[PDB]
DNA sequence: ACCCCCCCTTCGGTGCTTTGCACCGAAGGGGGGG
């Protein structure tokens, strides 16, 4: 087969990007997996006069002990082309919603070759025993931006017979990944996208197809999903009986703070009842007044801000708080103040342990929420020290994408999100 | 087979009155992380799941109850003993095949 | 529909002598995804022993107490799930509960919906 | 000189040979020039036979060449270099024989691209660059790729040999007798010699090896010997060579400190700088250290790595990574400040990361921690923390100084305490302003600040109400900077207001802060308002 | 004259705690290797 032209964004070089340590485990098992690769032309061996690198490790096979070969493609998707020349609005509501690694395609399509040098990267030694060994790819490599596009045309010609026959089934793809949505149940859906396994098989598309683990965890469940019950975390005033001049100053606050998202909000009639100076732990009973503005104020909370729609031609942001006890609220949004989406996840693995093992869980999880919404991955802006994750985000990850994210240190002046 | 997984409950019984606060413990013979179920079964009656996942509480089950976790070192308490509460507690880990239950811990009334 | 699960065939059986136990369930299928069937015995007091799984995917977990005797299956037809307890002693005369076990998420899983419970003695 | 296949390399797009101008040289500089110039071109290494020139100069070692590559260097392509890192002793496993050699001449063993050699040229008298040049920024990449492949077919063909290749210079070690050992090095030094290596017998089958600047023992390791400046009067240029040797030292040397040190380095480069009570301390106790002589143990796979943290003090810690007890694979030094505002426990965080890093570059693997840090305090900050955070398995261990949180503010108001409300504000333009206080008891004072900011006011606010109060108090403000340092729980801080407020809040008992936003009425911080 | 790693201090760019303040990455001093 040809090979399509592919180019990078005016005037930008490749990636230079330094490779991090990886431990024993990863190390051999990448060394095994690139000497197959080699073997099977996948990948060539090359040398220093390649100036661009990337960073290359490695994660779990799905429902298996044995290890996969992940490589950081992000500093190389911001760089290559826009490949220009639809988002199903209706896969967030199917019952129910599978994904299905398909990235075994992209290692039959052949690469371009003035391109594979951009795709270079550089295997360590333990101990620095042996310089960097270094390799790029011959073919598609999974999780390059560029390698759904150039298939998008053979992958179109694969499912058009089964969409024929099964009109009522949803069928998005982001990177490797295919999102296939149904109103099955009872069993119906399972054995519908075991018809889609099949169906790739005989146009030879292997699919993992390892019988799902019983013992926790329960990893395979994070690819299962049923974006019909997807609720919203709205903003919730505290509920009490009976208040202190304290309670009523954090509730100003948290007020005050909340009628930047919500404009019809207003204090007046509350901080009106902290016109003295009184000790904080102080109970005042409320005027009718005010406890009419409370009232006007919980109602405005209940529904969340009309007038924010979607803009394709922007970026998704997402920003995440630590609520404690295993609680984590989230905010996606483009515009600062105008979310699109207000949620929380809670019992998560490492509740009890980890906040790093829940961190990692929580932005795959919004980054999928973000894939079946929207069809993009946002930004994120996570709460944590930066040495902190990047020493320890690797041992978590599972997903074949990885999604650009900052990080940010924003103390709680007050707790909006969560009551 | 010994390569099972082995869960020991302390105490074997014990004796408390209405408002106590009462701690039930049970160790795991290795790393199980924080898959652990508790279980009750009042006398004559079918167990009923009382918390999942070490710490979550299952629907209907009142505040009092709470499980914690200190590695392998499982603790389910019960803040104000109800009259409702005197039953026979089972934890059960699922970590690992085959499942295991603790030998049970009894509240008894005195 | 609430979710129901009713054990029974339970009985006195001679020694070398197998029995059969049924767990009707209803209000839920045995064909959904996830969702498994958990055999727990109790022998009179004494406490829990878990038994046997069956899976939505024909996957069975034993313990080895019951390693060449017991045989879990489940038929998605009737909707029931069936235990075979093959060369029966008396260390096997217990309280046979059936138990609704699935799971929910990717760490919770869990055993509900517990049945009344069917009696076996075996005679010796 | 050897028969590997050339490595092309090219220049940046868009510019062209160096073409400089070579600057004039003496009369002794000429002499082993023209001695050493015709040595290469007989030797097979260049070609007298190009628009381009490099300049050229000399050093006496005797002499050396070195041609001045520094506008090659700017027009050539860039790189990516396979030296990842450095190796370290502590990663080596015990090996019964042990053989180190080195390989003469280079960069000049290894054949350059044929069209690229136009742009080595220069003169003296032209000569133009057959091999790798000395001040070619391509030529170490280039050759130690070229290494790794020749070296491939031996390691492939001996798989229970191990062979540490840093540049030219190779590690060589195995499980044999002394015969088959030094027969198989033989192999090798026969295997370099086939490829254009020579090895001149710069060899070592002789122990102690010296290697990467440390002496290898058959059971033991240690560094070379250091040598630390022994000066009269010090100037900065000579703190700032002690501190870098006693870094060095540091990995195998525990309990090494260079704070006081390095705070003398806060510049004219020959300034003589009086030292300090506590410097000339710091710099005796390394001296005590490094008086008697520390060795380390090889690593052994089947056993844990094992390291323990202590604290030093003034933001210092130090390590060791051990596997069997009192015999260290090697030791390091945290004492990095991140951050304006920190405590004890995020230091500890960031060391624990620091060694991670380090344990997985030379062993592969994260060890078992040893912390001053009981369980209980590490439970309560990383639950109340509003940044995630997490530590890999470890216990503690009861060596003091352990790890603690000086205080604790309060999650509810306390009754029956003396509530305050701060507030601070200054003048942009003027540069000056004030802050105080006003209780609920009828308490009120406002003291004048003098060349300060708007948020050094809302902090010295709350300076105020602290001395002004007694163990217990409640705090109302506005300024949520003020709160986000405060909230942190941190110990030490470079700005010395915040010191004073740290110093504050571990003599009271109980302390509450909250915050409340400005001009919306709230009594107290309204009355305040207009008072500042 | 070239290439790699480490620590410590300084400085400038960058986005909120907003026109001050904090954090971070590069550069320049030193150590070490070839």
């Amino acid at each position: 087969i040809e090979t399509v032209p592919v180019k990078l964004k005016p005037g930008m070089d490749g990636p230079k990007v330094k490779q991090w340590p990886l431990t024993e485990e990863k190390i051999k098992a990448l060394v095994e997996i690139c000497t197959e690769m080699e073997k099977e032309g996948k990948i060539s061996k090359i040398g220093p006069e390649n100036p661009y690198n990337t960073p290359v490790f490695a994660i779990k096979k799905k429902d298996s002990t044995k290890w996969r070969k992940l490589v950081d493609f992000r500093e190389l998707n911001k760089r290559t082309q826009d490949f220009w020349e639809p988002h199903p609005a209706g896969l967030k509501k199917k019952k129910s919603v599978t994904v299905l690694d398909v990235g075994d395609a992209y290692f039959s399509v052949p690469l371009d070759e003035d391109f594979r040098k951009y795709t270079a990267f550089t295997i360590p030694s333990i101990n620095n025993e042996t310089p960097g060994i270094r390799y790029q790819y011959n073919v598609l490599p999974q999780g390059w931006k560029g390698s759904p596009a150039i298939f998008q045309s053979s992958m179109t010609k694969i499912l058009e017979p089964f969409k024929k026959q099964n009109p009522d089934i949803v069928i998005y793809q982001y990177m490797d990944d295919l999102y296939v949505g149904s109103d099955l149940e009872i069993g119906q859906h399972r054995t519908k996208i075991e018809e889609l396994r099949q169906h790739l098989l005989r146009w030879g598309l292997t699919t993992p197809d390892k019988k799902h683990q019983k013992e926790p965890p329960f990893l395979w469940m994070g690819y299962e999903l049923h974006p019909d019950k997807w609720t919203v975390q709205p903003i919730v005033l505290p509920e009490k009986d009976s208040w202190t001049v304290n309670d009523i100053q954090k509730l100003v606050g948290k007020l005050n703070w909340a009628s930047q998202i919500y404009p019809g909000i207003k204090v007046r009639q509350l901080s009106k009842l902290l016109r003295g100076t009184k000790a904080l732990t102080e109970v005042i009973p409320l005027t009718e007044e005010a406890e009419l503005e409370l009232a006007e104020n919980r109602e405005i909370l209940k529904e969340p801000v009309h007038g924010v729609y979607y803009d394709p031609s922007k970026d998704l942001i997402a920003e995440i708080q630590k609520q404690g006890q295993g609680q984590w609220t989230y905010q996606i949004y483009q515009e600062p103040f105008k979310n699109l989406k207000t949620g929380k996840y809670a019992r998560m693995r490492g509740a009890h342990t980890n906040d790093v093992k829940q961190l990692t869980e929580a932005v795959q999880k919004i980054t999928t929420e973000s894939i079946v919404i929207w069809g993009k991955t946002p930004k994120f802006k996570l709460p944590i020290q930066k040495e902190t994750w990047e020493t320890w985000w690797t041992e978590y990850w599972q997903a074949t994408w990885i999604p650009e994210w900052e990080f940010v240190n924003t103390p709680p002046l007050v707790k909006l999100w969560y009551q | 087979g010994g390569s099972d997984i082995q869960m020991t409950q302390s105490p074997s019984s014990l004796s408390a009155s209405v408002g106590d606060r009462v701690t039930i413990t049970c160790r795991a013979s290795q790393d199980i992380s924080s898959y652990l179920n508790w279980y009750q079964q009042k006398p004559g009656k079918a167990p009923k799941l009382l918390i999942y996942y070490t710490s979550s509480l299952h629907s209907g089950v009142p505040s009092r109850f709470s499980g914690s976790r200190s590695g392998t070192d499982f603790t389910l308490t019960i803040s104000s003993l109800q009259p409702e509460d005197f039953a026979t507690y089972y934890c059960q880990q699922y970590s690992k095949f085959p499942w295991t239950f603790g030998q049970g811990t009894k509240v008894e009334i005195k | 529909m609430e979710v129901q699960l009713v054990e029974s065939g339970g009985g006195l059986v001679q020694p070398g002598g197998s029995l059969r136990l049924s767990c009707a369930a209803s209000g839920f299928s045995l064909s959904t995804s996830g969702i498994g069937v958990t055999w727990v015995r109790q022998a009179p007091g004494k406490g829990l022993e878990w038994l046997a799984t069956i899976w939505w995917d024909d996957d069975n977990r034993y313990a080895d107490s019951v390693k060449g005797r017991f045989t879990i299956s489940a038929d998605t037809s009737k909707n029931t799930a069936y235990l075979q307890m093959n060369c029966l002693t008396a260390e096997d005369t217990a309280v046979y509960y059936c138990a609704q076990s699935a799971i929910t998420s990717v760490t919770d899983s869990a055993m509900d919906h517990w049945g009344q419970g069917t009696l076996v003695t075996v005679s010796s | 000189i050897s028969p590997i296949e050339t490595v092309p390399v090219k220049l940046k797009p868009g510019m062209d040979g160096p073409k400089v101008k070579q600057w004039p040289l003496t009369e002794e500089k000429i002499k082993a020039l023209v001695e050493i110039c015709t040595e290469m071109e007989k030797e097979g290494k260049i070609s007298k036979i190009n628009p381009y020139n490099t300049p050229v100069f000399a050093i006496k070692k005797k002499w050396r060449k070195l041609v001045d590559f520094r506008e090659l260097n700017k027009r050539t392509q860039d790189f990516w270099e396979v030296q990842l890192g450095i190796p370290h002793p502590a990663g080596l496993k015990k090996k019964k024989s042990v053989t180190v050699l080195d390989v003469g001449d280079a960069y000049f063993s290894v054949p350059l691209d044929e069209d690229f050699r136009k742009y080595t040229a220069f003169t003296i008298i032209r000569y133009q660059y057959n091999v790798l040049p000395q001040g070619w920024k391509g030529s170490p990449a280039i050759f130690q790729s070229s290494m790794t492949k020749i070296l491939e077919p031996f390691k492939k063909q001996n798989p229970d040999i191990v062979i540490y290749q840093y540049m030219d210079d190779l590690y060589v070690g195995s499980d044999l007798e002394i015969g088959q050992h030094r027969t198989k090095i033989e192999e090798l030094r026969q295997h370099l010699l086939r490829w254009g290596l020579t090895t001149p017998d710069k060899h070592q089958k002789e122990p102690p090896f010296l290697w990467m600047g440390y002496e290898l023992h058959p059971d033991k390791w240690t560094v070379q010997p250091i040598v630390l400046p022994e000066k009269d009067s010090w100037t900065v240029n000579d703190i700032q060579k002690l501190v870098g040797k006693l870094n060095w030292a540091s990995q195998i040397y525990p309990g090494i400190k260079v704070r006081q040190l390095s705070k003398l380095l806060r510049k004219a480069l020959t300034e003589v700088i009086p030292l300090t009570e506590e410097a000339e301390l710091e710099l005796a106790e390394n001296r005590e250290i490094l008086k008697e002589p520390v060795h380390g143990v090889y690593y052994d796979p089947s056993k844990d790595l094992i390291a323990e943290i202590q604290k030093q003090g003034q933001g210092q810690w130090t390590y060791q990574i051990y596997q069997e007890p009192f015999k260290n694979l090697k030791t390091g030094k945290y004492a990095r400040m991140r951050g304006a505002h920190t405590n004890d426990v995020k230091q500890l965080t960031e060391a624990v990361q620091k060694i991670t890093t380090e344990s997985i570059v030379i062993w592969g693997k994260t060890p078992k921690f040893k912390l001053p840090i009981q369980k209980e305090t590490w439970e309560t900050w990383w639950t109340e923390y509003w940044q995630a955070t997490w530590i890999p398995e470890w216990e503690f261990v009861n060596t003091p100084p352990l790890v603690k949180l000086w205080y604790q503010l309060e999650k509810e108001p306390i009754v029956g305490a003396e509530t305050f409300y701060v507030d601070g504000a200054a003048n942009r333009e003027t540069k000056l302003g004030k802050a105080g206080y006003v209780t609920n008891k009828g308490r009120q004072k406002v003291v004048p600040l003098t060349n300060t900011t708007n948020q050094k006011t809302e902090l010295q606010a709350i300076y105020l109400a602290l001395q002004d109060s007694g163990l217990e108090v409640n705090i109302v403000t506005d300024s949520q900077y003020a709160l986000g340092i405060i909230q942190a729980q941190p110990d030490k801080s470079e700005s010395e207001l915040v010191n004073q407020i740290i110093e504050q809040l571990i003599k009271k008992e109980k302390v509450y802060l909250a915050w409340v936003p400005a001009h919306k009425g709230i009594g107290g911080n309204e009355q305040v308002d207009k008072l500042v």
